């Protein structure tokens, strides 16, 4: 068993920025990791390719994954619209953590956020399931287009994504 | 505040 690695190529108003790759902890959260892996390959007929990071707050995180509504109100898992909080073994310990956005207990869909800081107040409420393996510097450059209220000044999109390993 | 929700974003 090896934990899957997936990648995103980020673009800023259609200009390619670079690739971020993530390790997904399928050994601790198999179902949440599988969901994110299959949405990154697009193998169920829908996913993250072409979607945007609709909310970026400098010093906090970058949120994306709403491929249906593109605004925080949509997205869906590969299991149906939403699924349960698998477990909360892992914590939001530093920059680079990958975690699920939600609207309350057991409302996981497709929306996720990449932490650029330790956010321990979300521990026990958001399921951590991966971490940035390479390209943390692309996440830092992404953060520059965010604002205190979350709106980005440039359109940040996932131009391509897929699984590496 | 600093939350990450999908739908009603709180302070």
């Amino acid at each position: 068993m090896v934990n899957p690695t997936v990648f995103f190529d980020i673009a800023v108003d259609g200009e390619p920025l670079g690739r971020v790759s993530f390790e997904l902890f399928a050994d601790k959260v198999p179902k949440t990791a599988e969901n994110f892996r299959a949405l990154s390959t697009g193998e169920k007929g829908f996913g993250y390719k072409g979607s945007c990071f609709h909310r970026i707050i400098p010093g906090f995180m970058c949120q994306g994954g709403d491929f249906t509504r593109h605004n925080g109100t949509g997205g869906k898992s590969i299991y149906g619209e939403k699924f349960e909080d698998e477990n909360f073994i892992l914590k939001h310990t530093g920059p680079g953590i990958l975690s699920m956005a939600n609207a309350g207990p057991n409302t996981n869909g497709s929306q996720f956020f990449i932490c650029t800081a330790k956010t321990e107040w979300l521990d026990g409420k958001h399921v951590v399931f991966g971490k940035v393996k390479e390209g943390m510097n692309i996440v830092e450059a992404m953060e520059r287009f965010g604002s205190r209220n979350g709106k980005t000044s440039k359109k940040i999109t996932i131009a391509d994504c897929g699984q590496l390993e | 505040x600093l939350l990450v929700t999908a739908g009603i974003v709180l302070a």
